[PDB]
């Protein structure tokens, strides 16, 4: 079965030759095999797969080996599959707007009745009436009736 | 046996007057609808009446004999001069 | 039990309770009593927490209602869950479900109300994941965070009602309902109710919660969670007010 | 209930045949649609729509190119409905 | 009749585990329940009496279940031994500083 | 009775009643035994300022008798929150007027409660409490009463 | 108090004579009972036996460690199934124990010391011994080496509180408070590594996902609490300094655990999420401890005795699991609801008292927290709110996700959950729930 | 064995809890010693004090 | 998944408690409405006239003649 | 329990009762009823007003 | 119902260390005896007093 | 069995952007006979394109995809019984191997059940070390 | 009516709940007075909540008597429900008169 030693990624592949036995070591084809900038947080070897609308726009309806994660036998992992899980940041299909426009659609409509709620507030509709007229002592309350 | 499939011969879209709209439209536009056969079977009166006979049934499906209940109440309820 | 139907057992059980409740809300309406039962768990700085709880028409009498629902939504159940499997599973939860709502509606404690309050939480979450499909997983998934901010924010109150000694908030709320701490306990009891009962923004959990089965959609937006919050802030209603 | 795989072979036909463009003579268990019947792909197409509506599910794109003859449509909702009799 | 089998895991281990749990608990309840009842209804409570003038109580008379007396008097040290045992050794101590 | 329900109301009361009733007379009560409990007394000891800087007995005699007294004074407050507690639940719909007098004996208590056990936390001990007193009598003489300010 | 110790020493030669395992148990489970039976404890120290006493602070401590030593018996049974050098590993745990004894039962600050790290070297040999994967070196040293480096100092500030107090007795040391600016930090950066304080939790996340079920129990179960019993002693003569630098400590601890909680939801393996979930929660802890109020240190006391219950509970869940899907991560651990539906019960009461659920005895204690931490400052209302909401949002994902979904496609047949598994469960989370009714002893140690 | 203080990491790592522990370690002190300010001074009385019993 | 299934058909005819119980359930509803009507037809309506303030005179009210 | 062994002022533990004041209305019993309890020590008396000591 | 057999006979020998450390405490106690019936708040009155020493 | 391949014909395309259109057509437009009406019509602008040039037909595709895209329901409908349905795969059923770790007096409530099983696993490792190679 | 006029031209509306602001006795010959029915005991007794003090207190008090004597068969007392109405309609009235009266007032004063 191995250890996490034995299957650990190897360091950032520089030449060509080494492209093709790294990818080798993925089950890819060499021109899937995509390692990541090495900008220095760098995952090493490791290859760069998914990060799109997510894993639930994979193809249902396909014989997977593993249904539930939508995946195939020995095919690598996305080393972010944990964010685009099918219970995570993902979608079946494009959003229809821009993620912006959201925001601004309901944000928008709130500031913009939130302003007019409180602009009222002083116009309360009042009925034609004056206030209970609580008995307190040495206080005179009349009947309007002679 | 759970049911039995009737005969396409049995459908004829004539039968539906809201069907047969849509025909004469396609006719005017110069179309034809090759699926208008299967959607006879929804709108057969006998076994789903129309958009009156389900409207009046629903709203009002009882009134009769609630009313009626209802002159039994105030026959008592006169009976025990409370009405007045 | 091995030849009676869980849903039969505990049809008789819910409507018999809940019939009983019925004949005390009348006696509690006649005589407008209130009886606020308690008992103590540990005390310090001349502080008290306690379990509480405050019998009036009332909390009596909505206590019935949820177990009259309750009870025949159970009844419901035995032949819309006779089909599947794990019927004995299922109603285990909604009885536990009406326990939780049960102490949610007695409580008139702050601290007393997280047993309900949290339970309630929790329980419900369960029921919507009742089903295995992942649309049942984020359904579930997003109600229990929705409602883990009310829960988030009845902790905060609980730290700013200290202020006045007690958590007995239905004896403090009209005495102190100018002072800061109130408001500051009136702002977080707030959004507890806001969230629960599913107000801006809040209101997206809601819709969510249908993945559980109808009887489910039945005890939590008719009798329980949707209606939490407003019972929450009716016993509140002095300083919202 | 059991769907009983003589209705699925009911089933089938009765919709193909409320279809206007098919013959119902030519019509039969064995017959092509676009080489016999002279299906067009745009009414190959509709015709699964119709399969759909007929049993209650989704033919996938992918796998309505198998469905070349009644049969294998028959066939097609016997194995999704696991009735082999 | 007519029934599909349905594959569900085993019960068998968590209905035996319910059996035993039970079966144990109760097999400590009837005892304690026959003392809480014996101690109750034989033996009673205590009567909250005002000090007599010059009279110095033993420690167990400090407290009213029959069941906590007996708890204190013959299971557990009188709260003045811990009192004047901590006193001595406070004094060793801080002989040694 | 003049209700309906009320007069059904005393029919059970009378059933749940009178079987406890007779079950305490009849078994409870009869057959237990007579016996007294008491009530600790303790003798005031010597307070810390009394303790010398370098004994330790002494000074945990007093720790021991602060704490003690740290209860019974953080009891005392709470003995006078349920009396307005009590005072609320009694009194309602009319309860301020009876409540308010109440309530200011409870909030002069919590003050002499804060200014004697307040602001020591976990760890308050004789020595300490005490030590806040010094500090506090002296800026009395000096800035006058707190709230006040220096000068 | 020797009464538990003498009883421990004679225990010690059943590790020689063979088939002795489960006698090994009962002796423990009794003595647990004979401790049980002796509350009469206060704040002050009793029972004094020639440097051995114990008040209510160290004797919840001492009764938490008697109940998880024993249950790491019941849950270690494989170790007895394969006779993997059992004899060896039950007088790790006999010697183990004796030393946790010794470390809250005694009275002066130098014994404390002189059992707090001693105890170490048996967690030691029990990770490499028994751990399977290969890891438990790399992991074996950092729990090693971070102690050590950190405790070594400390013995430093421990001699020089004699030549100023003259003792190590803890009442002796109250009297007296320091200004010494590196003092202060000779005696709680010693503690706050080991509680651990977020930035020096490093160790932690290794030594737990390496060490053996057994090793992950008392590692999560008392190691934890040891760092926090001791600050509990020696904040008392450091209130002065504790003062000039808490808020670095309270900033930290509180931004660690809202940090922690989001690096919770990017695990996906079980023991690595638990234990960073230990993290979350002692961060809480000791952010309370060092407001240093009344409610801000009885609720710690609490919690700790609540949150090694449960972390240690967890850990049998994970290890049930792994012993039969043969791996740790998250994606083989699935819809196990299906397989072990009887299982999935304790984990979700496990799993809901980790999230402060009532009427659990964890909430009693982060109730508590909470309030001594807002009292502080009103300022910690932000991520005191943050840290409590995704308390949860993991603790879902780490229940949800391992039982509900579809099951794993290719796990290999296994039994189902046993007896054993079902008994240990039940006596992890039972006594959690109970505990409130009693609350009145393991509370009010001050 | 991939990482290296690049910059970026470093960018990163600074944000990342750095900061937010700086600010939200001075907001604190910040807010105490305005705080403790008023309590040594004896601006409030303690009919006012806040929290008598935390 | 009920024991009934039609195809291209309506379901089958109704038992007679079925038959009843739509009418009786339906029955039942408007004969309390209507009794209600019958007996509270004030409540539709305001049960108090609201007064027309306007038609009140100066006098009546004390209005000082300016 | 709660007639015989409910909480009084000797213990801690134990439910605590404190019930309210019952709506007299005309026909009942002297109507112009009042709340017996004025002085303080009324309130939350626990059964500690007829205690012996 | 205990399912315990010979083996359990061993357990004498802890109890045996229990026994022996109960024994010594309890012997330290009566090393305890320069502040018993003492102290400020327990000491007995001066003069007439129990024949016995409490604990 | 067949595997599907990944490569999808120009004709597919067409196919599947016409099979989306009328479903989604079937969304704003519920009822049956208006929406025959348009789907009918909709078939009428693919015959209006259907002698063109593929090149041509690859400028028809793109705007053809991104008004259905531009004119998504917001609830588009589904069949719940299928992939995507709300009512998709709710139950759960663990593998067979489940059932061989009953208890022996568990098993004696269905015994014909468990005889029948073990005279299939009798007959399952013959088909499989035929299928595999052994 | 409506309370934009009170927005719109504020010097005639009185506005909400508005407090008399003019001498109760002016332009009245005399006004007689208003005489309570129920003692501070009688409403306390009772339980009467402090926003049902009002005037109207005796008829309330009477709803209770009867209430209570036909518990739950209220319907028993739908008689008397009545009258408590009946009377408290009156207060809004004097209420509305109330105001009126200061509207009436009000506009006389900016004429002169
Ligand atoms: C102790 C052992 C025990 O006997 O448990 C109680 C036992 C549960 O096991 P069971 O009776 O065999 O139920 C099996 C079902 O019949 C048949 O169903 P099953 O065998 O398939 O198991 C069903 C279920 C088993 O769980 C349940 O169905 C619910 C059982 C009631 C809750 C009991 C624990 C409550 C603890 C909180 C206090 O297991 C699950 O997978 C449920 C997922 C976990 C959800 C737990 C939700 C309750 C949380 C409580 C929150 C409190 C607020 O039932 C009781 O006696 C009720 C408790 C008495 C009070
Ligand atoms: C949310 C947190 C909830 C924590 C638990 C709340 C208390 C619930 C039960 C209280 C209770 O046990 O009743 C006490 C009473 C028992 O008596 P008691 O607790 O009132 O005190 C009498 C003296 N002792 C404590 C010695 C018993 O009732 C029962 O316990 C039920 C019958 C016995 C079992
Ligand atoms: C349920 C939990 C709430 C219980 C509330 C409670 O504590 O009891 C309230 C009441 C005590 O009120 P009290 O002032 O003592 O009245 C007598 C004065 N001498 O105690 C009472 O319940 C007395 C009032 C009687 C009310 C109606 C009769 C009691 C019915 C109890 C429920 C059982 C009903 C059974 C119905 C069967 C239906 C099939
Ligand atoms: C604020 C807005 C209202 C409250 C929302 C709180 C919960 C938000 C996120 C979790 C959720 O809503 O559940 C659903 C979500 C994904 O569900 P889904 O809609 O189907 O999308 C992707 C899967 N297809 O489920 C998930 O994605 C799993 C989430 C895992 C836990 C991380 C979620 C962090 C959410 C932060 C929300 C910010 C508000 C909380 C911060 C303040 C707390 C005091
Ligand atoms: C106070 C000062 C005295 C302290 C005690 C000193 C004596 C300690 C060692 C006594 C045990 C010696 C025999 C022994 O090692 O236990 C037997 C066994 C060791 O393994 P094995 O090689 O199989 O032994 C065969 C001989 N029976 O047992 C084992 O498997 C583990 C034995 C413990 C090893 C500890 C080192």
């Amino acid at each position: 079965a191995g250890w996490n030693k034995d299957y650990k990624p190897g360091p950032y592949p520089q030449t060509e030759k080494e492209r093709l036995a790294a990818a080798k070591k993925y089950y890819l084809l060499p021109e899937e095999y995509k390692p990541y900038a090495d900008d220095g947080l760098g995952y090493g070897d490791y290859p760069k797969l998914g990060y799109g609308l997510g894993v639930e726009a994979k193809d249902s309806y396909y014989p997977w080996d593993y249904p539930e994660h939508k995946r195939n036998q020995h095919e690598p992992i996305s080393a972010d599959h944990d964010l685009y899980s099918e219970d995570r940041w993902s979608q079946a299909e494009p959003p229809r707007y821009s993620n912006a426009y959201y925001f601004a659609c309901f944000l928008g409509v709130m500031s913009g009745c939130l302003a007019l709620y409180y602009w009222l507030d002083d116009k309360k509709m009042y009925r034609p009436v004056a206030a209970k007229q609580y008995p307190s002592p040495g206080v005179k309350h009349y009947t309007f009736e002679k | 046996e759970p049911y039995t499939v009737p005969h396409a011969s049995t459908y004829k879209v004539e039968s539906v007057p809201q069907l047969v709209e849509v025909k004469e439209a396609l006719g005017r536009q110069g179309l034809k609808d090759p699926w208008l056969r299967n959607e006879v079977w929804r709108y057969e009166p006998k076994a789903f009446g129309t958009h009156r006979s389900r409207l009046n049934t629903f709203l009002f499906r009882g009134l009769g004999v609630g009313f009626c209940a209802f002159l039994a109440t105030v026959a008592v309820e006169y009976a025990l001069g409370i009405g007045k | 039990m091995k030849y009676l139907s869980i849903c039969s057992i505990s049809f008789v059980n819910l409507i018999s309770m809940s019939l009983s409740c019925f004949l005390l809300s009348l006696y509690f309406l006649l005589n407008d009593m209130i009886y606020f039962i308690e008992w103590e768990l540990v005390s310090l700085n001349s502080m008290s927490i306690v379990m509480t709880f405050l019998f009036d028409w009332m909390s009596l009498l909505f206590m019935s209602f949820v177990l009259m629902i309750s009870s025949l939504v159970i009844f419901y159940s035995k032949e819309y869950m006779m089909n599947d499997n794990h019927i004995n599973r299922f109603i285990m939860l909604v009885l536990m479900f009406v326990l939780s709502m049960m102490l949610l509606i007695i409580s008139p404690n702050l601290i007393s109300i997280l047993l309900g309050w949290d339970g309630l939480g929790l329980v419900s979450y369960c029921l919507v994941i009742y089903f295995q499909n992942i649309k049942s997983y984020n359904a579930g998934m997003l109600t229990a965070l929705s409602n883990r901010i009310g829960d988030v924010a009845l902790l905060l109150s609980i730290a700013w009602m200290l202020n006045y000694g007690s958590w007995n908030y239905i004896f403090y709320l009209e005495i102190m309902q100018n002072e800061f701490e109130m408001l500051m306990i009136g702002s977080l009891v707030m959004l507890a109710a806001m969230t629960k009962s599913a107000q801006i923004p809040f209101s997206s959990w809601l819709p969510a919660a249908m993945a559980a089965p109808t009887p489910v959609s039945a005890l939590v937006h008719s009798s329980t969670l949707v209606t939490a919050g407003v019972y929450l802030l009716i016993r509140f209603n002095i300083i919202l007010s | 209930p059991p769907l009983s795989l003589k209705l699925i072979n009911e089933r089938v036909l009765l919709v193909l045949k409320l279809y206007d463009k098919i013959d119902p003579s030519k019509l039969n268990v064995e017959s092509h649609f676009i080489n016999d019947l002279g299906l067009d792909s745009l009414d190959h197409v509709e015709v699964i729509m119709a399969m759909e509506d007929e049993f209650g599910f989704e033919i996938p794109d992918s796998d309505a190119e198998k469905l070349l003859k009644p049969a294998d449509i028959i066939k097609y909702v016997a194995d999704k409905e696991d009735v082999y009799e | 009749g007519h029934h599909q089998m349905i594959i569900k895991p085993s019960r068998f281990q968590w209905d035996k585990f319910k059996d035993l749990l039970h079966f144990y608990v109760m097999l400590g309840v009837i005892p304690v329940t026959a003392l809480v009842l014996y101690a109750n209804i034989f033996v009673g409570p205590a009567q909250l009496a005002e000090i007599p003038e010059g009279y110095e109580p033993k420690h167990w008379e400090y407290e009213k279940h029959p069941i906590s007396r007996f708890i204190s008097r013959y299971i557990l040290n009188s709260d003045q031994q811990n009192y004047e045992k901590s006193l001595h050794y406070l004094y060793e101590e801080n002989e040694k500083a | 009775p003049r209700s309906p329900m009320a007069s059904f109301a005393e029919s059970v009361l009378n059933v749940i009643d009178g079987p406890i009733t007779w079950f305490r007379e009849s078994i409870v009560e009869p057959n237990q035994q007579k016996q007294n409990w008491y009530h600790q007394r303790f003798r005031r000891v010597p307070t810390i300022d009394q303790c010398y800087t370098d004994d330790a007995v002494c000074r945990f005699e007093a720790d021991q008798q602060f704490r003690r007294d740290r209860m019974v004074d953080n009891e005392i407050v709470n003995i006078l929150r349920q009396r307005f507690e009590d005072c609320t639940l009694y009194e309602a719909p009319d309860h301020m007027v009876k409540c308010r007098p109440l309530m200011d004996q409870y909030e002069k208590a919590t003050e002499n409660w804060f200014i004697k056990y307040g602001d020591l936390g976990g760890y308050a001990n004789a020595k300490t409490a005490y030590m806040k007193q010094k500090h506090r009598l002296i800026w009395e003489r000096r800035h006058g009463p707190v709230g006040s300010g220096m000068k | 108090m020797l009464k538990i110790i003498f009883f421990l020493l004679f225990l010690i030669p059943f590790c020689f004579i063979n088939n002795m395992y489960w006698m090994v148990q009962i002796m423990m489970f009794f003595i647990s009972f004979i401790f049980l039976l002796m509350n009469n404890f206060m704040n002050y120290w009793s029972e004094i036996s020639y440097f051995l006493g114990c008040d209510m602070l160290s004797y919840g401590l001492i009764l938490l460690s008697l109940w998880i030593c024993s249950l790491m018996l019941l849950a270690s049974e494989m170790i007895n199934k394969h006779n993997n050098y059992k004899n060896l590993f039950l007088l790790n745990i006999i010697i183990l124990l004796l030393l946790l004894i010794l470390t809250f039962s005694s009275m002066s600050l130098f014994m404390f010391y002189l059992f707090f790290e001693s105890s170490l070297i048996p967690t030691l040999f029990l990770i490499l011994g028994w751990g399977y994967q290969p890891e438990r070196l790399q992991a074996g040293l950092y729990l090693l080496f971070y102690t050590l480096l950190v405790s070594l100092p400390m013995l430093i500030g421990i001699f020089y509180l004699m030549n100023k107090i003259g003792s190590m007795n803890f009442y002796l040391m109250n009297n007296f408070m320091f200004n010494y600016d590196l003092l202060y930090f000779c005696l709680l950066c010693a503690f706050l590594v080991k509680m651990p304080m977020f930035l020096v939790h490093l160790w932690l996340p290794k030594a737990h996902v390496e060490a053996p079920v057994s090793g992950s129990m008392i590692l999560a179960g008392i190691m934890l609490k040891l760092g926090g019993y001791g600050m509990l002693r020696v904040i008392s003569f450091l209130q002065l300094m504790n003062l000039k630098y808490s808020f670095v400590w309270i900033s930290i601890s509180l931004v660690g655990g809202v940090l922690v909680s989001l690096v919770c939801l990017r695990q996906t393996d079980l023991k690595a999420l638990i234990a960073y979930s230990s993290v979350a929660h002692m961060g809480i802890v000791l952010s309370g401890l060092l407001t240093m109020t009344y409610w801000g240190l009885c609720g710690s006391y609490t919690l700790m005795i609540a949150h090694g219950l449960c972390s240690s509970g967890l850990f049998c869940l994970a290890n049930v699991s792994y012993e039969r899907l043969g791996s740790r991560s998250m994606l083989i651990n699935k819809g196990l609801l299906n397989f072990m539906p009887s299982m999935t019960l304790w984990w979700f009461l496990l799993s809901s008292a980790n999230m402060a659920a009532p009427p659990t005895l964890n909430l009693l204690g982060e109730i508590y927290l909470l309030n001594s931490i807002v009292s502080w400052s009103w300022i910690s209302m932000i991520l005191l709110s943050f840290l409590s909401f995704f308390s949860a949002a993991y603790t879902l994902y780490l229940y949800s996700f391992s039982q509900h979904g579809k099951l794993f496609s290719g796990v290999y047949s296994f039994s189902s959950g046993k007896i054993r598994e079902y008994l240990l469960m039940l006596l992890h989370w039972l006594p959690l729930n109970l505990l409130i009714l009693k609350s009145e002893s393991f509370m009010l140690w001050l | 064995e991939h990482f290296k203080p690049t910059g970026k990491s470093f960018r990163t790592g600074l944000f990342a809890v750095v900061l937010p522990i700086a600010l939200y370690a001075w907001a604190l002190k910040a807010e105490r010693d305005g705080r403790e300010e008023k309590y040594r001074t004896g601006q409030v009385a303690y009919k006012d004090r806040q929290f008598k019993f935390i | 998944k009920s024991h009934v299934v039609s195809y291209r058909n309506g379901p089958p005819p109704h038992s007679k408690a079925t038959k009843i119980g739509a009418l009786t359930v339906g029955g039942a509803m408007w004969w309390w409405v209507i009794w209600h009507l019958w007996h509270e037809p004030d409540h539709i309506t305001g049960e108090f006239d609201y007064p027309n303030s306007r038609k009140w005179s100066n006098t009546e009210l004390g209005v000082p003649k300016d | 329990y709660f007639k015989y062994n409910q909480n009084d002022w000797t213990r801690k533990g134990g439910w605590r009762v404190i019930h309210s004041r019952k709506q007299c209305v005309p026909g009942d019993e002297g109507y112009p009823k009042v709340s017996d309890r004025s002085a303080p020590s009324d309130y939350a008396a626990r059964g500690f007003n007829e205690s012996p000591l | 119902v205990l399912g315990l057999d010979k083996r359990a006979l061993w357990g004498a020998l802890p109890l045996l260390g229990f026994a022996i450390g109960h024994f010594l405490d309890k012997k330290e106690t009566e090393r305890m005896t320069m502040f018993r019936d003492k102290s400020a708040l327990y000491g007995r009155p001066a003069g007439s007093e129990g024949k016995a020493p409490s604990w | 069995a067949q595997v599907p391949l990944a490569i999808v014909s120009h004709k597919r395309q067409v196919c599947s952007l016409y099979k989306r259109a009328l479903r989604n057509l079937e969304s704003w437009y519920d009822r049956r006979n208006v929406y025959r009406y348009r789907a009918v019509q909709l078939r009428a602008r693919f015959d209006e394109n259907r002698s063109k040039d593929l090149g041509e037909g690859i400028r028809l595709l793109a705007c053809g995809q991104r008004e259905l895209f531009e004119t998504r329901h917001f609830q588009p409908r589904n069949f719940a019984n299928s992939a995507g349905g709300c009512a998709f795969e709710r139950e759960v059923i663990p593998p067979d191997w489940v059932l061989d770790y009953w208890h022996p007096l568990e098993k004696a409530q269905y015994p014909e059940y468990f005889a029948k099983r073990e005279q299939r696993k009798k007959e399952f490792v013959t088909w499989w070390e035929k299928q595999y190679g052994k | 009516g409506n309370a934009l006029t009170h927005y719109m031209k504020p010097d005639v509306m009185p506005g909400p709940d508005v407090v008399p602001t003019f001498d109760p006795l002016l332009g009245f010959k005399s006004r007689k007075e208003r005489v309570m029915i129920a003692t501070q005991e009688e409403m306390e007794s009772a339980k009467l909540p402090l926003e049902f003090r009002d005037y109207c207190a005796h008829l309330a008090i009477a709803y209770q008597a009867c209430r209570s004597d036909t518990f739950p068969f209220v319907y028993k007392c739908a008689h008397q429900k009545h009258e408590y109405l009946t009377c408290e309609y009156e207060d809004y009235v004097l209420r509305m008169k109330e105001f009126e009266r200061e509207r009436r007032l009000l506009e006389r004063q900016k004429r002169l």
